[PDB]
RNA sequence: AAUGCUAAU
RNA sequence: CCGAGGGUAGGGCCCGUGACUGGGGCGAAGUCGUAACAAGGUAGCUGUACCGGAAGGUGCGGCUGGAU
RNA sequence: UGGGAGAGGGUGGUGGAAUUCCCGGAGUAGCGGUGAAAUGCGCAGAUACCGGGAGGAACGCCGAUGGCGAAGGCAGCCACCUGGUCCACCCGUGACGCUGAGGCGCGAAAGCGUGGGGAGCAAACCGGAUUAGAUACCCGGGUAGUCCACGCCCUAAACGAUGCGCGCUAGGUCUCUGGGUCUCCUGGGGGCCGAAGCUAACGCGUUAAGCGCGCCGCCUGGGGAGUACGGCCGCAAGGC
RNA sequence: AGCGCCGGCCAACUCCGUGCCAGCAGCCGCGGUAAUACGGAGGGCGCGAGCGUUACCCGGAUUCACUGGGCGUAAAGGGC
RNA sequence: GCUAGUUGGUGGGGUAAUGGCCCACCAAGGCGACGACGGGUAGCCGGUCUGAGAGGAUGGCCGGCCACAGGGGCACUGAG
RNA sequence: CCUAAGGUAGCGAAAUUCCUUGUCGGGUAAGUUCCGACCUGCACGAAAAGCGUAACGACCGGAGCGCUGUCUCGGCGAGGG
RNA sequence: GCAGUGAACAGGCUCUGGCGACUGUUUACCAAAAACACAGCUCUCUGCGAACUCGUAAGAGGAGGUAUAGGGAGCGACGCU
RNA sequence: GAGCUAGCCCUGGCCAGGGUGAAGCUGGGGUGAGACCCAGUGGAGGCCCGAACCGGUGGGGGAUGCAAACCCCUCGGAUGA
């Protein structure tokens, strides 16, 4: 599992100002964490179909709020992006 | 994963080969390796006594170790993964702390890098040779000899293995690849694990002439013969057996036993295959 | 356990 | 040079027709059985599979638009 | 951030009950089956009983009008990996939302391919009864299949025969699961009865089939027919 | 001075002939020995230099519903 | 799914005149589920018929525009 | 009535059909061969496998086009005899 | 110029059946094929001093192989059976 | 008697020239990650055309032959059983 520390480190990592844990890159951050470890999980557990809906709808979260970013600020998307290897 | 053909030509539509990812080494080792002498199915009086075989690809015998009794104790560590043309089964180059080289059957999982070694005292891994008694029941062994000090005979096939399924006084009871349930002595030694190459029953030759690489010459049927050389020959046009399946030699050929009837060694056969 | 009853209130 | 038209060759689509063959709709009467409507006399229906002159039967699972 | 419940999913192990088979013991004149029988099995020693061993498949009591999941579906127990969801705090962002033609993924059973496995059951098949006949219903056998891995197939009374989201409109009662000021109040699920309203009626009724808005799908008499032709998909069966 | 109609829709009824025949018919349907529905006659109704019939278009058809319909069980919610 | 003078550019020819209208060369573009391309059908409008309206059907005669003159192609003369 | 049981799918005038040049359709001016069907299978039929099948064949059938001394029907010329 | 691989060397094509899947093999000297073989399918034997073959025997082959292996038999790619 | 012929064993040699363009690899596209797609490269095959070489399909000639199996034209294989 993503105990608090790793998940504590990521928010420290991407907040704009110390007392933020709910904007547009956090969650972009986070939601790519947990997809990193889902897709690995997958990767040996093939007919695991069950979590594999779990994954879609996190990578159509992300893309919505990716979505939103680029269209209110191009350059703290880029930012974000090329910060967290999304592209592709 | 045997490793297939676009249809290009008509044989290579059907035709597989082998994947040969597991070889590590291309050459043999020069000092473990001698001539092989070609038979062509023919005895010391030059006549005939094994149908339809020779003219294969020339090959050089590779001296495996089929009495791991020989250096009870000495560790080894696996050197390579080889080819070898003499055996449906892969081998295994050991470097022995010794500085002795030997090859052995390649079991399934065995890895370059790994230790492996012989003894009444060896840890149950892959690779390990015990005498019987001392394997527990259950484990899965190859390269089993059938009387003690006298040589690997049984379980050396690729993907082959028998099963240890219990203990009968001075005897182990084990199930042969071929199903049947023997008693063997418990100083007898055997391999832990099952022969690797398990999917060399999944290869296709594809064309006539695959089989001519591998030394078998044509084979002709009974029927296509006339009544001097075989009991299915002549008749006029073509003909069913009229008569049970015979031999050339004239045996029956379809459910006729051949076991020698009072051999020693039936009492020690608990079921038939 | 036991099938069927055309065609004009 | 282009050029109406004509000729040659190979394609695409459509229409008419054809030994034979498959089912469909219909019928104030025929032959065979009786599958469904009542617990329709083995509850029914259903997807699939195999089988049988025929309606249909059976296997596996599902539904109640069945009972208890 | 702090907590909760759960047959949600995948992988690896392992517990006993029972059926079948084999070995040994003891023992004898039938057992089995039905409406009644017969086929069958059994003195070459069955059935009933005791001990040992092997193997496969399914998990009794708990257990439910219970729970989880988007649906199909999910039930011994243990460990690991993983999805969804609920409550409290009212902390952060700042409309970032809803729906969705095509696309992609999933999708009971049966079925298909290649290997494995195979106790029990059991399409096809064989025999016995029944009957006018009995290609059935009942009985004795019996192969695929049912199980595992991988790959296909993509259908159903895939049903609540009720698309999804949001807001508004008396209550009563049963139950699962949270928080609290634990009489009681306040969230989230699952049922029953009923205001107003609706409906052809049956019935529905804060889990709407009421009152409204947004977006998608579908219908236009019955048969022919989910057929034909064309196209696409599939190894095939066949699907759209 | 003619043409159509006279069972209901739809206005205008009796007699004779026939007997599932002959025939009528837009729908429902009439006719098988007592027919307001067939044929004729008497009478009646509607139009009238016209009166009927066939073909085609709109209406009635809110039966493609923008005005102005629906989808639990009638046809209709896509398996998710 | 369609398109190879096809889509654009440069220069020229031709015309009363713009223009790939036509030609030579350079680039690789142009169009399409808001339905290209293909098949079927059809002269279009003012109007006309129907209808409570919305809508549906239709374009005979009359006025306007286009196309054609046995079936195809072509130019001459000329303000045309 | 008889049998251990009475030939299933598929195919069928066939490298299998005696009557036979069966019959119907096509191809030709004219077709005992050929192709498509029908079923009356003398005497098909499921690993002496059944029914299909892209590609391949100095295999064996049938047809058309091109071109020709094969022929109508022969004539002349060259070289070796 | 009648004519430009100007001489020499260098596929006639198409349509439709049968049989065999295919490349191969065969009656030296009348038969090259539809026959044989063939990859592949199935049955059966064989626990190793293996079965089986040659040999009076010793001894060989099988095989310095070990049931995913070896021998015998039938069918003959593949699809549906 | 295997200096012919059949099979096998050991050790050597030979196969002009041209065509086709498998896998793999590289780069781009595609995706949550992929599967896949495209181009280039690459040089596989009882692959193709064709001499040597090995065969022997059809026809003509030969028939007290050049020859007790030949000659001419044509034809099969030609990196493989
Ligand atoms: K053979
Ligand atoms: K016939
Ligand atoms: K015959
Ligand atoms: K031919
Ligand atoms: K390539
Ligand atoms: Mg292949
Ligand atoms: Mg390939
Ligand atoms: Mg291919
Ligand atoms: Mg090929
Ligand atoms: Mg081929
Ligand atoms: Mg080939
Ligand atoms: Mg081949
Ligand atoms: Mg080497
Ligand atoms: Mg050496
Ligand atoms: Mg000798
Ligand atoms: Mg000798
Ligand atoms: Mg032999
Ligand atoms: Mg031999
Ligand atoms: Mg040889
Ligand atoms: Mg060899
Ligand atoms: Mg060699
Ligand atoms: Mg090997
Ligand atoms: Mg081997
Ligand atoms: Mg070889
Ligand atoms: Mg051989
Ligand atoms: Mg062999
Ligand atoms: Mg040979
Ligand atoms: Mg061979
Ligand atoms: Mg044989
Ligand atoms: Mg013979
Ligand atoms: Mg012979
Ligand atoms: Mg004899
Ligand atoms: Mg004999
Ligand atoms: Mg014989
Ligand atoms: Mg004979
Ligand atoms: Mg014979
Ligand atoms: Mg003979
Ligand atoms: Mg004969
Ligand atoms: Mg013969
Ligand atoms: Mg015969
Ligand atoms: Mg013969
Ligand atoms: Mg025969
Ligand atoms: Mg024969
Ligand atoms: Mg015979
Ligand atoms: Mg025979
Ligand atoms: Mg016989
Ligand atoms: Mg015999
Ligand atoms: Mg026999
Ligand atoms: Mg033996
Ligand atoms: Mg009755
Ligand atoms: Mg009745
Ligand atoms: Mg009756
Ligand atoms: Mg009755
Ligand atoms: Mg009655
Ligand atoms: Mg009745
Ligand atoms: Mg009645
Ligand atoms: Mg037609
Ligand atoms: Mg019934
Ligand atoms: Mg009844
Ligand atoms: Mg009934
Ligand atoms: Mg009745
Ligand atoms: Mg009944
Ligand atoms: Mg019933
Ligand atoms: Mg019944
Ligand atoms: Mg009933
Ligand atoms: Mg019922
Ligand atoms: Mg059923
Ligand atoms: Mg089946
Ligand atoms: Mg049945
Ligand atoms: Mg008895
Ligand atoms: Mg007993
Ligand atoms: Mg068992
Ligand atoms: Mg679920
Ligand atoms: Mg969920
Ligand atoms: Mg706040
Ligand atoms: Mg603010
Ligand atoms: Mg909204
Ligand atoms: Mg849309
Ligand atoms: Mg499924
Ligand atoms: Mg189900
Ligand atoms: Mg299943
Ligand atoms: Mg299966
Ligand atoms: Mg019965
Ligand atoms: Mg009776
Ligand atoms: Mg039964
Ligand atoms: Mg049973
Ligand atoms: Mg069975
Ligand atoms: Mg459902
Ligand atoms: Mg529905
Ligand atoms: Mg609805
Ligand atoms: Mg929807
Ligand atoms: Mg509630
Ligand atoms: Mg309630
Ligand atoms: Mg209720
Ligand atoms: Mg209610
Ligand atoms: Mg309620
Ligand atoms: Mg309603
Ligand atoms: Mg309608
Ligand atoms: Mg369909
Ligand atoms: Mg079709
Ligand atoms: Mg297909
Ligand atoms: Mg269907
Ligand atoms: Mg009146
Ligand atoms: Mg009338
Ligand atoms: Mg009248
Ligand atoms: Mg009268
Ligand atoms: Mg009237
Ligand atoms: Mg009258
Ligand atoms: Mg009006
Ligand atoms: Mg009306
Ligand atoms: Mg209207
Ligand atoms: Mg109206
Ligand atoms: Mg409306
Ligand atoms: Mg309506
Ligand atoms: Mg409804
Ligand atoms: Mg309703
Ligand atoms: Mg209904
Ligand atoms: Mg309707
Ligand atoms: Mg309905
Ligand atoms: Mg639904
Ligand atoms: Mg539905
Ligand atoms: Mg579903
Ligand atoms: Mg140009
Ligand atoms: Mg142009
Ligand atoms: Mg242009
Ligand atoms: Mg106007
Ligand atoms: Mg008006
Ligand atoms: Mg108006
Ligand atoms: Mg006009
Ligand atoms: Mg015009
Ligand atoms: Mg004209
Ligand atoms: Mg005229
Ligand atoms: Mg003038
Ligand atoms: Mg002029
Ligand atoms: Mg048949
Ligand atoms: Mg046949
Ligand atoms: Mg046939
Ligand atoms: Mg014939
Ligand atoms: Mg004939
Ligand atoms: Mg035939
Ligand atoms: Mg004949
Ligand atoms: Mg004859
Ligand atoms: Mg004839
Ligand atoms: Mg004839
Ligand atoms: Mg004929
Ligand atoms: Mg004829
Ligand atoms: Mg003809
Ligand atoms: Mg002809
Ligand atoms: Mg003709
Ligand atoms: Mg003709
Ligand atoms: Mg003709
Ligand atoms: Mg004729
Ligand atoms: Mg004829
Ligand atoms: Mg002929
Ligand atoms: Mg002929
Ligand atoms: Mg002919
Ligand atoms: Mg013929
Ligand atoms: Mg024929
Ligand atoms: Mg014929
Ligand atoms: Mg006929
Ligand atoms: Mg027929
Ligand atoms: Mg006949
Ligand atoms: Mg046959
Ligand atoms: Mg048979
Ligand atoms: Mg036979
Ligand atoms: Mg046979
Ligand atoms: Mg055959
Ligand atoms: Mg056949
Ligand atoms: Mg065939
Ligand atoms: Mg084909
Ligand atoms: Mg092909
Ligand atoms: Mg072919
Ligand atoms: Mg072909
Ligand atoms: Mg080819
Ligand atoms: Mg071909
Ligand atoms: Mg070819
Ligand atoms: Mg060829
Ligand atoms: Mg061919
Ligand atoms: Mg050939
Ligand atoms: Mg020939
Ligand atoms: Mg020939
Ligand atoms: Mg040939
Ligand atoms: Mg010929
Ligand atoms: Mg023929
Ligand atoms: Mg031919
Ligand atoms: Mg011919
Ligand atoms: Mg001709
Ligand atoms: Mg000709
Ligand atoms: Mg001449
Ligand atoms: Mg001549
Ligand atoms: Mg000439
Ligand atoms: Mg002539
Ligand atoms: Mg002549
Ligand atoms: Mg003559
Ligand atoms: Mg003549
Ligand atoms: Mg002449
Ligand atoms: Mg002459
Ligand atoms: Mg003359
Ligand atoms: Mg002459
Ligand atoms: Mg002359
Ligand atoms: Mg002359
Ligand atoms: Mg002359
Ligand atoms: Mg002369
Ligand atoms: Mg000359
Ligand atoms: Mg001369
Ligand atoms: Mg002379
Ligand atoms: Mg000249
Ligand atoms: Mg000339
Ligand atoms: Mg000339
Ligand atoms: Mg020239
Ligand atoms: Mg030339
Ligand atoms: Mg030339
Ligand atoms: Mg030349
Ligand atoms: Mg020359
Ligand atoms: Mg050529
Ligand atoms: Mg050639
Ligand atoms: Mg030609
Ligand atoms: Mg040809
Ligand atoms: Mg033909
Ligand atoms: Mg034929
Ligand atoms: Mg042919
Ligand atoms: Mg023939
Ligand atoms: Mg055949
Ligand atoms: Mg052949
Ligand atoms: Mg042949
Ligand atoms: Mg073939
Ligand atoms: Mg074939
Ligand atoms: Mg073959
Ligand atoms: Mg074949
Ligand atoms: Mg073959
Ligand atoms: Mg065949
Ligand atoms: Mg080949
Ligand atoms: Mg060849
Ligand atoms: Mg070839
Ligand atoms: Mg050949
Ligand atoms: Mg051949
Ligand atoms: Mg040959
Ligand atoms: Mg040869
Ligand atoms: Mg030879
Ligand atoms: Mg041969
Ligand atoms: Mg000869
Ligand atoms: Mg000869
Ligand atoms: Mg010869
Ligand atoms: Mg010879
Ligand atoms: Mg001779
Ligand atoms: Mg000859
Ligand atoms: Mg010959
Ligand atoms: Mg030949
Ligand atoms: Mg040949
Ligand atoms: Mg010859
Ligand atoms: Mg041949
Ligand atoms: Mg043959
Ligand atoms: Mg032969
Ligand atoms: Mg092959
Ligand atoms: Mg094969
Ligand atoms: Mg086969
Ligand atoms: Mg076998
Ligand atoms: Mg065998
Ligand atoms: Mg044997
Ligand atoms: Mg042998
Ligand atoms: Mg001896
Ligand atoms: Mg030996
Ligand atoms: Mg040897
Ligand atoms: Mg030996
Ligand atoms: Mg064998
Ligand atoms: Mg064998
Ligand atoms: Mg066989
Ligand atoms: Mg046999
Ligand atoms: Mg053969
Ligand atoms: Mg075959
Ligand atoms: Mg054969
Ligand atoms: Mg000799
Ligand atoms: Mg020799
Ligand atoms: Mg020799
Ligand atoms: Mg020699
Ligand atoms: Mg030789
Ligand atoms: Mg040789
Ligand atoms: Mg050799
Ligand atoms: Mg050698
Ligand atoms: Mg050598
Ligand atoms: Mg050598
Ligand atoms: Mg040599
Ligand atoms: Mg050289
Ligand atoms: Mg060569
Ligand atoms: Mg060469
Ligand atoms: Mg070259
Ligand atoms: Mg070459
Ligand atoms: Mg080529
Ligand atoms: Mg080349
Ligand atoms: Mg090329
Ligand atoms: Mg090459
Ligand atoms: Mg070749
Ligand atoms: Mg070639
Ligand atoms: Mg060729
Ligand atoms: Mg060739
Ligand atoms: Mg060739
Ligand atoms: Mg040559
Ligand atoms: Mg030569
Ligand atoms: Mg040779
Ligand atoms: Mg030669
Ligand atoms: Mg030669
Ligand atoms: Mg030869
Ligand atoms: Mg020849
Ligand atoms: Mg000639
Ligand atoms: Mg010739
Ligand atoms: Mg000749
Ligand atoms: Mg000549
Ligand atoms: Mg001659
Ligand atoms: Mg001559
Ligand atoms: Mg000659
Ligand atoms: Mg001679
Ligand atoms: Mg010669
Ligand atoms: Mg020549
Ligand atoms: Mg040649
Ligand atoms: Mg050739
Ligand atoms: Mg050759
Ligand atoms: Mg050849
Ligand atoms: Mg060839
Ligand atoms: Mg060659
Ligand atoms: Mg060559
Ligand atoms: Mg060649
Ligand atoms: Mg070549
Ligand atoms: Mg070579
Ligand atoms: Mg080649
Ligand atoms: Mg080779």
């Amino acid at each position: 599992p993503i105990t608090k520390e790793e998940k504590q480190k990521v928010i420290q990592e991407f907040a704009r100002f110390p007392g933020d844990t709910g904007s547009t890159e956090v969650q972009v951050a986070l939601l790519t964490l947990r997809i990193n470890r889902l897709s690995e999980h997958l990767k040996v557990h093939k007919k695991d179909h069950h979590s594999h809906r779990g994954l879609l709808m996190m990578v159509g979260q992300r893309r919505r709020l990716l979505r939103y970013l680029q269209r209110e600020d191009p350059e703290r998307y880029r930012a974000l992006i090329e910060k967290l290897g999304i592209r592709g | 994963a045997v490793k297939k053909f676009k249809p290009y030509t008509p044989s290579r539509r059907f035709m597989t080969v082998a994947d040969f990812s597991e070889i590590t080494k291309t050459e043999p080792e020069k000092s473990l390796v001698k001539p092989l002498k070609k038979t062509g199915g023919r005895n010391n009086q030059g006549r005939i006594t094994v149908r339809f075989r020779g003219g294969g690809h020339k090959r050089l015998y590779r001296i495996i170790d089929f009495k791991r009794w020989d250096k009870v104790g000495i560790p080894a560590k696996v050197a390579a993964i080889e080819y070898d043309p003499n055996r449906s089964a892969r081998i295994a180059l050991l470097h022995y702390v010794d500085g002795e080289k030997r090859y052995i059957i390649a079991p399934d999982g065995l890895q370059v890098g790994q230790q492996v070694v012989a003894g009444p005292d060896a840890p149950i891994q892959v690779g390990n040779a015990l005498p019987l008694r001392f394997i527990p029941v259950g484990t899965v062994v190859h390269a089993v000899e059938l009387e003690p000090k006298k040589g690997a005979k049984l379980a050396r096939a690729a993907g082959t293995s028998a099963q240890i399924q219990g203990r009968e006084g001075d005897y182990v009871i084990l199930r042969l690849p071929s199903g049947e349930l023997r008693k063997v002595h418990g100083e007898c030694y055997a391999t832990v694990g099952a022969v690797g190459n398990a999917d060399h029953k999944n290869i296709v030759l594809g064309k006539a002439g695959r089989s001519r690489w591998l030394g078998r010459r044509p084979h002709v049927r009974g029927a296509a013969m006339n009544p001097v050389d075989h009991p299915h020959g002549g008749g006029e046009g073509r003909a069913p057996r009229g008569r049970p399946p015979a031999s050339p030699w004239g045996w029956q050929t379809k459910g006729l036993k051949t076991r020698k009837r009072r051999k020693p060694s039936s009492r020690f056969i608990i079921a038939r295959r």
